[PDB]
This record gives structure tokens, C-alpha cells and sequence, in this order.
């Protein structure tokens, strides 16, 4: 739901 | 500085304890000391500086969205107006926020960055140094939003340039960067073209190279290919 | 303090707002700030106040005791000598630990306690007391672990006797507190027959009162009430 | 698991 990040 | 007179392995102990407590402030504080030893990381200790600052900005920001959030809604027409303490506290958390990212960027500008000649630890450092201004970025609102844009978008395509030409498309960091960048691009220079063609792509040649690799390698390339995929998944 | 100048008023909001954003150690000092007001704390205040403390010190103790079981495996027979770091950062993380503790401690000694007439405050402050005291005793080794002990047991007795006289079986503030004072025997005073009675009791008291509450009330009650009982099937 | 307190 948030995009990622890493 | 606080960190001054522990060992610098001691400060990677106590990291590595600080992590296990997620007791990341203080995972932070000790890594921070460790870099301040002078010393080039270790792939490790810079994962450990990594994690320890990425878990303490990951805290800010949530609670920074919480608190704009809510500051967004008092802006809203019909809000009652509650005085400044929103705006105010959203202010203290932001400008701890920044203080974190300066100090991250601060650590990578003295002097991590340039003695890092390796690709694994240079673009790992400038893929660092573009989230550190991209958290920047999400806060910032005044005119050097563009500048600070500009150092995250400059930082990731370095690191971006050298893991291209230095690195398999599989290798987590550059697959990582990828990922940043291309939220970057989604999220904070408004390119989400930009952003969906890079995660694309990115997934794509990596996809290519997995059969290179062993299943550990496997494992930690598809883990963030996934995270690729999912970008995607929700972009598209 | 550092909140000498903000007011009482803002004080509650930012600790509202911190508690959104679970920013506990800003609510925390939000809400220290707000007690060193002067004036007494309201319900939802004392709530806040609780809330506050009680997640950052419940940080420090998973801290502490993840740290507290490292240190204890480096102290089996072989286990490879790491120096003094474990014992170090578990002394750190205790010490911060006992800080907090020590100045929830203070702040109900100046001068919340005091002031505190109604059950609901007073049982409230002294339930804290006996909790921080209890979290204090839960890392204490030294000649004061017995005080410590005695001051946690002291304050949960006496909030336990103004509880019963002055508040229903049910009320959440009396179920917490034998709760808190059940643990207290269980872990703290090696009592756990104790422990045992006083949590069964508690419930069953509390059973046969739930008849006289609102549904909303009769919520609040059996969420306390299925705490006692989820102890009482741990421990039994 | 824990024991719980409130
Ligand atoms: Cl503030
Ligand atoms: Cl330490
Ligand atoms: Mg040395
Ligand atoms: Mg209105
Ligand atoms: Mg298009
Ligand atoms: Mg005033
Ligand atoms: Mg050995
Ligand atoms: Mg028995």
C-alpha cells in the first residue's frame, strides 16, 4: 500500500 | 564526539546490540561514532549505519506525515482553528527529521563518499546520500526545495551511473538504488513515468541476470526485485 | 523544564498529537511538562501522562531485556569472552531505563500523590507508583532491590486499599492495578500464589459486578478482565 | 505469552 523503498 | 572514546569495533558491537534491542537511536549514535573513527566501512558496518539512520528517519517521517496529516486537515475549510501546536509540533518532528538527514549527509560528506572508491561502498553511499536529501525533499516546502530535489536526484545518478557500469543489474545495492530512485522520481520530482520506466527496467535486467546467480544471490536480488514489483504493481 | 514555556494547554495537545504520531518520548515530556504545570491532571490527562511513560519505558525494558538475555548468554560456560560492551550497553540502556522510571517517580512525588485526593487519581498515581517501582525492581541486582521492591509492593498496597474501599470491582483502574499488582507478585515479589489469588479474585469480583455497568462500561472492564485471565491461563 | 500488565 505505501510504495518501498529500500 | 560522544562516541569519541569507544572503540570503533566496541561502537560496532554495541550497534550490532542496539539493532538487536531496536534501539535504533542508539544504533545510530553508535554507528555515527564508528564512521567518526576515520575509518572506511565495512559492507557490514555501512548496512549497520544503513539500517540504524534508515530506521530513525523511518521513524520521523512517519510521524511526520501523521502530524501533517493532521496539520492538513486543520487547513481545511470548517477546521477549527486549534492554534499553532500542530503546525508547531509537526515543525519539531520535521526539523529533527532534518537534523538526521544532515547528519547522514553530513557523515557521507566527511568523509564516507570520497574514500569510498569501491562501487559496492560508493554507490551505496551516494544511493545514501539521494535518500537522505530525498527525506529532505519531503519536507521541504521553501526555496531550496528545489535544490535539495536536485542533490537527491545528482546523488542517485551517480550512484546510478557507477552501478550500471560497475555492477550486475541483480546486485541488491544497485537494485535498491533503483527502487529509491525510481520513488524519487514517482514521489518527489513528480515523474512517475520516470519512476515506472526505471522500476521496470530495473526489474527487467535484473530478471535477466538471476540466472547468474546463486540461490542466496537469488534470494536477495528477487527480494528486491520484489519490492520493484510492487512499486509497480501499485503505479500502474 | 524545557516545557517551563510552553502552556499547559499545548502541552496536552503536542502529547495528543505525539501520541498520533507514537512519538511516546515527545508525549512523554509533553506530558512531564504538563504535570510540572502544577495543576492537577485531569482523567484523560493522567491517561496521557500514563500512556506517555509507560510506552517509553516499555521500550527500555524490551530493550533491556533483549540486551539483559544477551548479556546472560555471554556469561555461560563457554561462550566466547566479548568484552565488557554487552554488560555496558545493557547498563546504558538500564540506566535510561531507571531515569525514566526515576522521573515518573518524581513526578508523582512532586507533586501528583500528594495532591491526588480522588480515588481515581490517587489509586491511579499510586498504581504508577508501584509500576515504575516495579520496573525499577525488575532490573535492580544491588542492597536497594528489596527497598525497591518493598516501594512497589507499599504503593500497589495502598492504591490496592483505597481501590477496594473507594472503587466498584469492575473499575478499569482497580482491574489494572491488581493486574499490575498481580504481575508484581508473580515476577517481582516470587509470589506467585499471590499473584495467583489476587488475579482470580480480582476477576471474580469483577464478575459479579459487570451486571451494574453499561455496555460500554462492562467493555471497559472484561478488556482488564480478560488481561487478568490471560495471566491466570499463563500461570496456571 | 508475556504476562500481562495495563
Ligand atoms: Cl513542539
Ligand atoms: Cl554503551
Ligand atoms: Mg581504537
Ligand atoms: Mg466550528
Ligand atoms: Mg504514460
Ligand atoms: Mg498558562
Ligand atoms: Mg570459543
Ligand atoms: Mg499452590
Amino acid at each position: 500500500k505505501r510504495r518501498k523503498s529500500v | 564526539g560522544a562516541m569519541g572514546s569507544m572503540e570503533r569495533a566496541s561502537l560496532i558491537q554495541k550497534a550490532k546490540l542496539a539493532e538487536q534491542a531496536e534501539r535504533y537511536e542508539d544504533m545510530a549514535a553508535f554507528m555515527k561514532g564508528a564512521v567518526e573513527k576515520g575509518e572506511e566501512l565495512s559492507n557490514e558496518e555501512r548496512n549497520l549505519l544503513s539500517v540504524a539512520y534508515k530506521n530513525v528517519v523511518g521513524g520521523q517521517r512517519a510521524a511526520w506525515r501523521v502530524l501533517s496529516s493532521i496539520e492538513q486537515k486543520s487547513n481545511e475549510e470548517g477546521s477549527e482553528e486549534k492554534g499553532p501546536e500542530v503546525r508547531e509540533y509537526r515543525e519539531k518532528v520535521e526539523t529533527e527529521l532534518q537534523g538526521v538527514c544532515d547528519t547522514v549527509l553530513g557523515l557521507l560528506d566527511s568523509h564516507l563518499i570520497k574514500e569510498a572508491g569501491d562501487a559496492e561502498s560508493r554507490v551505496f553511499y551516494l544511493k545514501m546520500k539521494g535518500d537522505y536529501y530525498r527525506y529532505l525533499a519531503e519536507v521541504a516546502t521553501g526555496d531550496d526545495k528545489k535544490r535539495i530535489i536536485d542533490s537527491a536526484r545528482s546523488a542517485y545518478q551517480e550512484a546510478m551511473d557507477i552501478s550500471k557500469k560497475e555492477m550486475p543489474p541483480t546486485h541488491p545495492i544497485r537494485l535498491g538504488l533503483a527502487l529509491n530512485f525510481s520513488v524519487f522520481h514517482y514521489e518527489i520530482a513528480n515523474s512517475p513515468e520516470e519512476a515506472i520506466s526505471l522500476a521496470k527496467t530495473t526489474f527487467d535486467e535484473a530478471m535477466a541476470d538471476l540466472h547468474t546467480l546463486s540461490e542466496d544471490s537469488y534470494k536477495d536480488s528477487t527480494l528486491i526485485m520484489q519490492l520493484l514489483r510492487d512499486n509497480l504493481t501499485l503505479w500502474t
